[PDB]
Formats: structure tokens, C-alpha cells, sequence
């Protein structure tokens, strides 16, 4: 269940720019799981609204925090699911760098996935 | 349920 193909472009751009004149301080970001994923288990919430001053780290914490796992095995935060980036970055700049064309960043989580 | 989490700070 993907959301670029759930909603059109042009509804995605409405919801982008309502939230985006609602909360005009945070990212939108859409997490999904990695279609080729059956191992980690799914996820509950499907859009994010995130500050800015946040990491990458912080997130993946984040979106740790809404499922229930072993408090030990990690899992790999795609963006684009394509980019692997530092673990250091804020929101913001991972906005500027990958934001899609509909306004939204897009991120995937996998357990395991070979390129 | 198509809807927003909302984190801050």
C-alpha cells in the first residue's frame, strides 16, 4: 500500500500545501515499508510531521517507538528508498536534498534490502 | 487511517 499511488499527484499537492499552511515550521514526510519486507512487522501511521532541528536518528527512534520489537534489532530507513543518508542530518536538509515532486520526503524501512 | 502524526521539539 504506497501512497504515491493511493492519492494522485495533484491530491497530494492539496494535502501538502494544507498542512504545510497549517504547520508552516515542520516537514511532511510519508515512512512506508519496503514492499519486498514480510520479516519486521507493520506500521501503524503512515504520515509524519516533523520539526526541523530533527535528526535522522531521532526519527528512526521515532518510528521505532510505534512498533513492538525485540529492544535490539535495527532496521534501515530508506529515503527515496534509494539513499542511505548520515544518520546526523536534520529534516531540513534531507528536505531540500530529496523532497519529491509532490512536496512530501519519502522514506522506507527494511530490514534487509539488496541494490 | 490516512492521517498525521504530529512530533515536535
Amino acid at each position: 500500500r504506497p501512497f504515491k499511488q493511493r492519492k494522485s499527484l495533484a491530491i497530494r499537492q492539496e494535502e501538502v500545501a494544507g498542512i504545510r499552511a497549517k504547520f508552516p515550521n515542520k516537514i511532511p514526510v510519508v515512512v512506508e515499508r519496503y514492499p519486498r519486507e514480510t520479516f519486521l512487522p507493520p506500521l501503524d501511521k503512515t504520515k509524519f510531521l516533523v520539526p526541523q532541528e530533527l535528526t535522522m536518528t531521532q526519527f528512526l527512534s521515532i518510528i521505532r517507538s510505534r512498533m513492538v520489537l525485540r529492544a535490539t534489532e535495527a532496521f534501515y530507513l530508506l529515503v527515496n528508498n534509494k539513499s542511505l543518508v548520515s544518520m546526523s542530518a536534520t529534516m531540513a536538509e534531507i528536505y531540500r536534498d530529496y523532497k519529491d515532486e509532490d512536496g512530501f520526503v519519502y522514506m522506507t524501512y527494511a530490514s534487509q534490502e539488496t541494490f | 487511517e490516512d492521517e498525521w502524526v504530529n512530533v515536535q521539539y
